[PDB]
RNA sequence: ACCUCGAUGUUGGAUCAGGACAUCCCGAUGGUGCAGCCGCUAUUAAAGGUUCGUUUGUUCAACGAUUAAAGUCCUACGUGAUCUGAGUUCAGACCGGAGUAAUCCAGGUCGGUUUCUAUCUACUUUAAUUCCUCCCUGUACGAAAGGACAAGAGAAAUAAGG
RNA sequence: UCCUUAAAUAGGGAUGGCUCCACGAGGGUUCAGCUG
């Protein structure tokens, strides 16, 4: 199966500088798995979300359709929203400043 | 619908966006063949004297059943690159977005609410 | 090809044609030669 | 990692000389459109292209068209943008012009002529009918060093 | 000034117990993040922001609103 | 009504025969031919989407109008000019409607979307002629649908597979 | 007995087989997901599934604008406001991915449509969502709220002070003058409530309705 | 200066467009100073398509934002018995200039009536296109950068018909 | 050349010379609103 734990798994391999999980609650309309990772640089981010594309294409869920890659023009920030996880790639200014741990986990209690 | 020269709101924690201004901001041009613009479509919009593109996250036109509608029409603005201009969107933001073609991934997780 | 009111061989590989009407300059060394009438 | 290259800055167009005339105005005064401005010529940097060598010859800017009648004016020549890698250095005949080194950077290396002025642009309470046909003015041309 | 010296000292206890069973996540960034904002704004607040923080503080703890994993 | 269709000797079928909804299956794609709401003499800008003429500055006794209707040059109107006339009432085919459902009990087809013609007006529907649906013809009742052949009593309704049929458990998109 | 509004058709040429064979499938899905009572007025929370995400449920809490359609595609809108951003939602009844229909409030307001809630005060929108279910007895007529909301600004989406809108629930005193008031009465055409062919006469199709729904019962 | 001076102003715009191809886009090819992408050039292709705004009466033009593209033309510079009258054109008035004056002006400006009930001809119902995303595939190609073909799926949008 | 617009052939500003209080179906430009 492809699941968090061989998004974790693929994440590590490829040497993330730095890897986040959320447990996105069921009451939340959005996903289960809200993944965020920092990277290197822009050829890093585009290498890891390209592998871990390729990974999920390739290993299991033909029913499940395909799976966009967002943010490819932009340098500092890639996203992909798979069926029931989302991983948003980015560099270390990039998730300093949009904080996106205290917002996906202090819903309404941050600024 | 948002068309050229509709009056949008701003819904977004951007500094662009928040400011004061004479002028409320406008949409300039739909980036739609017909220039209609719906939920997840994008615009150019004139604030504070500037072109900024932004993202329309709800409007008060009726939309497919199940849909929400909004009472104002609200917008995101975004970089050229497509990255948003803010990092927080307070009012609720229609579920809808996810599924629709195009990056929306980035609005949804700085979204706080969803409808 | 190029069109050409009159064609003209530019090296020794090139080869007149008359094919669906018209003469052709064939060249298999310098495909650059093409010439059509 | 060495280049010379020719550019030639699109040339204004010529104004016309023309003189409108109607069925109750026969004498409709001076007629002649303005010319186009030559279009500008601009190196552009690209983190794409490696080197000099996919360089080529004279690049001409487009020229604007003439003035024509009914005051019609000239379309402008458009913009004509050459490309080079990031970290060219570009010189005239010593000169250096610009040390291109950021993706996109551009700069202007042959403007164009500004165009002519057709005879009504002449027009005045003192001047009824100008013939005067002003042609478009010329625009830089120049050889460019590039060295990486 | 917070709403009890000790609420802050045993919610910081807590968060680190909970990071002690961090699985997925990277545990240094983990103990960095929760460091940063510990520190970088729990030094000189107003009496009345204590509140506020440590609320939110305790919804983090909490987890009901997404749990880091 | 009556209505000719053209079949294969293969598919002939001896006058007198009844048929019946069944005669089509879901998933079966069709084409139903019918006559038009008729709107009646239609001026050009409610027949054929002319653009008209603006209401105010000026415009006089000239808001949907069509235009000029030629040029100048020819000093005639082109056949099949587009001129106010009768609209509707024609006969026209929608193509590849797709059979969602068959109620066998009331002889109900559910055809996908719009079909020509006002409520209670005879439609003739037919296999679509579409290529893509070519070959479909396999499975369906070849001749037609014999109740009377009593191979298997058809249920009540015959769904396709993607209906959300009514009395299913509420989806979950799980 | 409360015949809900769907049921009822729309006067028409269109052949009562077609009632009947929709009747069956709206009773059909009925019995799966319980549409309860309630009419224009009435706080609901609808729980669907949202096939955007995975198998999860999407909840909406909002008063009951309008009921409109007939029949299977019946629909009703109802709105709130959240974070001071009013949301309306046009929810179809017989929708396969409408989990639960909950009347949190049951009550009647003094019209059939509160569309000028949108020209009314937020507050006459706005509702917790977190609202706990009121509860009515058995045997009660449902409540009738005689609320009279306050307007905002003249401009409005619809001129709801005509009346042709027939509006009831609307404090016009307080945002309307006596000349616009009396300006509106222009279009008061009073014999619309006295041509009898207008009227629809729905007894004879409601009892056979409910002898339809008994039956299926 | 050949037809029309025995009631046809003209330019723009609106409406509706017919046509040419000397093709702007979409299609198929040859060459290339085309590795791939890209352009440049040429052959063929007229089935289809060919944006919205600010200033200006403007055609044009500049500018802003797009687009697959915003093609060059002819059609009484198509089309006012279909429309409009903004420029220009008639009677009013200024500015500037000429003139002794009357008056005048290829100039600048403010204002200024647009008739027609259709006899005849003609006519009044004649297999979509593009783009984007995805798969192929960040595969071919390429040292890298970059980045395909062909084929297929899904989304829209437009056009036509309901 | 500046302001005004995203874009501004528009608009506003850097005896004679000025000063426009009020007025205007005068001629231009504009905010906001309003609207088929
Ligand atoms: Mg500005
Ligand atoms: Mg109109
Ligand atoms: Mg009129
Ligand atoms: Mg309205
Ligand atoms: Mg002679
Ligand atoms: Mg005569
Ligand atoms: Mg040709
Ligand atoms: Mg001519
Ligand atoms: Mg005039
Ligand atoms: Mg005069
Ligand atoms: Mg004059
Ligand atoms: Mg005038
Ligand atoms: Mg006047
Ligand atoms: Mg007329
Ligand atoms: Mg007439
Ligand atoms: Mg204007
Ligand atoms: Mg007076
Ligand atoms: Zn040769």
């Amino acid at each position: 199966k492809f699941d968090i734990d061989m998004m974790v798994s693929l994440l590590r391999q490829e040497n993330a500088r730095d890897i986040c999980v959320i447990q996105v609650p069921p009451e939340m309309r959005y996903t289960d798995y809200f993944v965020i990772v920092s990277g290197t640089s822009t050829r890093h981010l585009h290498a890891m979300a390209f592998y871990v594309v390729k990974m999920y294409k390739h290993l299991k869920c033909k029913r499940d359709p395909h799976v966009k890659i967002e943010g490819k023009d932009t340098d500092d920030w890639l996203c992909v929203d798979f069926g029931s996880m989302v991983i948003h790639l980015m560099l270390p200014e990039t998730r300093e400043i949009y904080e996106l741990e205290k917002l996906w986990t202090l819903r309404s209690y941050d600024d | 619908a948002i068309q050229k020269m509709t009056r949008v709101r701003v819904v977004d924690n951007s500094a662009l966006g928040n400011s004061p201004y004479h002028r409320a901001p406008r949409c300039i041009h739909v980036y739609k063949k017909n220039g209609v613009g719906k939920v997840g479509d994008q615009i150019l919009l004139a604030i504070k004297g500037q072109k900024k593109k932004a993202l329309i996250v709800g409007h008060c036109m009726p939309g497919p059943r199940m849909t929400p509608r909004f009472d104002s029409n609200n917008v995101v603005l975004i970089e050229d690159n497509g990255n948003p201009v803010g990092t927080r969107i307070k009012t609720p933001i229609p579920t809808s977005l996810r599924k629709r073609e195009g990056e929306y991934s980035k609005v949804l997780a700085i979204a706080q609410n969803f409808v | 090809f190029k069109n050409k009111t009159v064609l003209k061989k530019r090296c020794k590989d090139c080869y007149l044609v008359k094919r669906r009407g018209r003469w052709y300059v064939y060249c298999k060394t310098h495909p650059r030669h093409k010439q059509r009438q | 990692d060495y280049r010379r290259v020719l550019v030639c800055g699109g040339n204004g167009g010529a104004g016309a000389s023309c003189f409108h005339s109607e069925p109750r105005k026969e004498f409709g005064g001076p007629d002649g459109g303005d010319g186009g401005n030559g279009g500008h010529v601009i190196l552009r940097v690209d983190q794409q292209v490696k080197s000099l060598s996919s360089v080529l010859s004279r690049y001409q800017g487009f020229s604007g068209e003439d003035g024509g009648s009914k005051n019609c004016f000239g379309r402008s020549g458009a913009v004509l943008y050459i490309r080079v890698p990031v970290g060219t250095l570009v010189k005239e005949g010593g000169r250096v012009v610009a040390d291109l080194s950021c993706v996109g950077d551009e700069y202007i290396a042959a403007l164009g002529g500004a165009g002519g002025k057709g005879n009504r642009f002449f027009l005045a309470n003192n001047n009824r009918a100008p013939v005067t046909c002003t042609p478009g003015q010329p625009g830089q041309q120049r050889v460019l060093h590039l060295e990486l | 000034a917070p709403w009890s010296r000790e609420a802050v000292l045993s919610l910081y206890r807590a968060l680190l117990r909970q990071g002690r069973q961090l699985r997925y996540t990277d545990r240094d960034f983990y103990f960095a993040s929760i460091r940063r904002e510990f520190r970088k704004n729990q030094k000189l607040e107003d009496a009345e922001a204590r509140e506020r923080q440590l609320e939110k503080g305790l919804v983090f703890l909490n987890g009901k609103l997404g749990r880091i994993i | 009504t009556v209505k000719i269709f053209n079949i294969t000797d293969n598919a002939a079928i001896k006058p007198g025969t009844p048929l019946y909804a069944a005669h089509f299956r879901p998933g079966q794609y069709v084409d139903v031919t019918a006559k038009t709401i008729g709107k009646g003499f239609q001026g050009v800008m409610k027949r054929w989407g002319f653009k008209g003429q603006p209401a105010t500055h000026g415009q006089t006794k000239t808001h949907r109008r069509p235009g000029a209707v030629a040029t100048g040059d020819i000093g005639r109107v082109w056949p099949g000019t587009k001129m106010p006339g009768k609209m509707g009432n024609i006969y026209r085919t929608e193509y590849g409607l797709k059979v969602w459902r068959i109620n066998t009990k009331h002889n109900i087809i559910y055809v996908n979307g719009s079909v020509p013609g006002h409520k209670n007006c005879l439609v003739k529907v037919k296999d679509s002629k579409l290529p893509a649906y070519k070959d479909l013809g396999k499975n369906l009742p070849f001749p037609t649908y014999f109740p009377d052949g009593d191979e298997e009593e058809l249920p009540e309704d015959l769904y396709d597979e993607n209906v959300c049929q009514p009395g299913a458990p509420s989806i979950t998109f799980a | 007995r409360f015949l809900s509004p769907e049921f009822i058709p729309r006067r028409g040429r269109t052949d009562p087989l077609k009632f009947q064979i929709e009747r069956k499938d709206m009773l059909e899905r009925r019995k799966v997901l319980h549409i309860p009572e309630f009419y224009v007025g009435s706080i609901l929370r609808v729980t669907t599934a949202d096939p955007y995400a995975s198998g999860k449920i999407s909840q909406f809490l909002g008063i009951c604008i309008q009921r409109s359609g007939r029949g299977l595609g019946a629909t009703f809108i109802l709105r709130n406001v959240i974070e001071g951003q009013g949301v309306e939602i046009c929810f179809e009844l017989y929708n396969p991915r409408v989990q639960e229909i909950q009347v949190v409030k049951l009550e009647k307001r003094l019209d059939d449509s509160l569309l000028y809630l949108r020209d009314a005060l937020p507050e006459y929108s706005t509702f917790d969502v977190n609202m706990k279910p009121v509860v009515q007895e058995p045997n009660q007529k449902v409540p009738v709220n005689e609320l009279k909301v306050k307007m905002k600004p003249k401009p409005w989406s619809k001129r709801w002070e005509r009346p042709n809108f027939n509006i009831k629930g609307i404090r016009f005193d307080l945002c309307l003058t006596e000349q616009q008031m009396k300006e509106a009465q222009k279009w008061n055409q009073p014999w619309l409530e006295f041509d009898m062919m207008r009227e629809y006469d729905t007894s004879k199709i409601e009892a056979a309705i409910w002898k339809e729904i008994e039956a299926s019962k």
